């Protein structure tokens, strides 16, 4: 799978 | 409550502004229901409008808040895009201090964690070139976040990956696999794994850029965890 | 564990939903024993019910999971068909973004990699026309997966291949042998080879559509792996 | 007639 991601902080 | 705070973002008294902004960042770093209240209270336009304020003290705080809002859902990212966020954020990538830039990059990486039409908007806003340039020109701290933004772009469609390649992403990425800190190498291999899932022209570009030897090189690395990810980048290339 | 995640697919909070969905996708890409646990935990109906959710953020994720569940055995594909997946997947082929559509096409190809009765269900669901239309209207990336869906349909029985022909598959497929990338040509010739194993009316339809010159011509092609497959398509044509 | 299932990681 293409590898996109979102973070907090 | 929130409308008074929002009104205060436009305030010329820098202390009631600065305090208003800080209360907004507090909320924006609450999860997605808190972000929804900011949106529904009209916070987004004035907040983006602060990216042009005379002191980077206001600007840093506003970008931090924006970075957090873009950690919300894709409808929430979309509201940030409609409020005009992309253009000023992109502009900070070369006209501001490294301190502010790290935050801009974080904002930008989260926006690129949205859908393909949102990544397309990032490209149209001219994000790709100043991001790529950071990889040669910035501290390892900043480079780590830039590589992550690049990797999110690289998860988009093939037309999008080709725009990364056109922007010169490959050599700086390949170079980061060799010498940089282990945290960065990790980030870099993940970006390369995404590009490697592209079509054959792009694999080929990857091969040209010297990626395979650098990736084969890392399966004999101290860290256990990059070995694993370096492996999968080669499998994805295959 | 699984029942709680399943229960969460119907949650009113979009963040617990979205996180639930993501766990389920993880499982659904874990091979056939993992898929069996999803089926046996009741995941399939609510998942398919998400193909009508208001944000494509939920939808993309649900289709990606469904694509993977249809990578399982034919009994598992069958459970997906019984949970009502076909109709919403077909609907996405014209009413959604290219990003979603690529995933829909992938789901649909895999279902078509099932048995003939399952391919029959895809036809009855109206798959054939929106798939064919994609070949003229979509990016080479999407076209490559559509051609592979069409080929799997073309491996079914003669009534099935005639339906493809009726849906107008031939000229767009023939045209792809020339004006396209080498990965697409490969996918196109394979679809034509399947059709060419049909009965003599279908061969004749193939010959009418201009297939033989295109196969002869571009047998002798830069890539000699397409040479090989172009060969066998002519042999299959008798 | 070729008929192909793809699973994705
Ligand atoms: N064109 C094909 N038959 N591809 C097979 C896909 C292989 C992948 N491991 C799954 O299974």
């Amino acid at each position: 799978r293409r590898r996109r991601r979102r973070r907090r902080r | 409550e929130l409308p008074q705070m929002v009104q205060q973002l436009n305030s010329p008294d820098q202390q009631e502004l600065q305090s208003a902004l800080r209360k907004l960042s507090q909320i924006a770093s609450g999860g997605n229901e808190q972000i929804q209240k900011l949106i529904e209270a009209g916070a987004l336009s004035p907040l983006v409008k602060l990216l042009d304020d005379a002191s980077e003290e206001v600007i840093k705080e506003a970008v931090w808040a924006i970075a957090n809002i873009a950690s919300g859902n894709n409808e929430q990212i979309q509201k940030l895009i409609e409020a005009g966020a992309l253009s000023p954020l992109v502009k900070l990538l070369d006209d501001a201090s490294e301190e502010v830039i790290k935050e801009a990059v974080w904002a930008i990486a989260n926006i690129a964690s949205g859908n393909n039409e949102q990544i397309q908007k990032l490209i149209e806003a001219g994000a790709l070139s100043p991001l790529v340039k950071l990889l040669d020109d910035a501290s390892e701290e900043v480079i780590k976040e830039a590589v992550w933004a690049i990797a999110n772009i690289a998860s988009g469609n093939n037309e999008q990956i080709q725009k990364l390649i056109e922007a010169g992403a490959l050599s700086p990425l390949v170079k980061l696999l060799d010498d940089a800190s282990e945290e960065v190498i990790k980030e870099a291999v993940w970006a390369i794994a995404n590009i490697a899932s592209g079509n054959n022209e792009m694999k080929q570009k990857l091969e040209e850029a010297g990626a395979l030897p650098a990736l084969e090189k890392l399966q004999s690395h101290a860290n256990e965890e990059v070995q694993k990810n370096a492996q999968a980048a080669l499998e994805a290339f295959n």
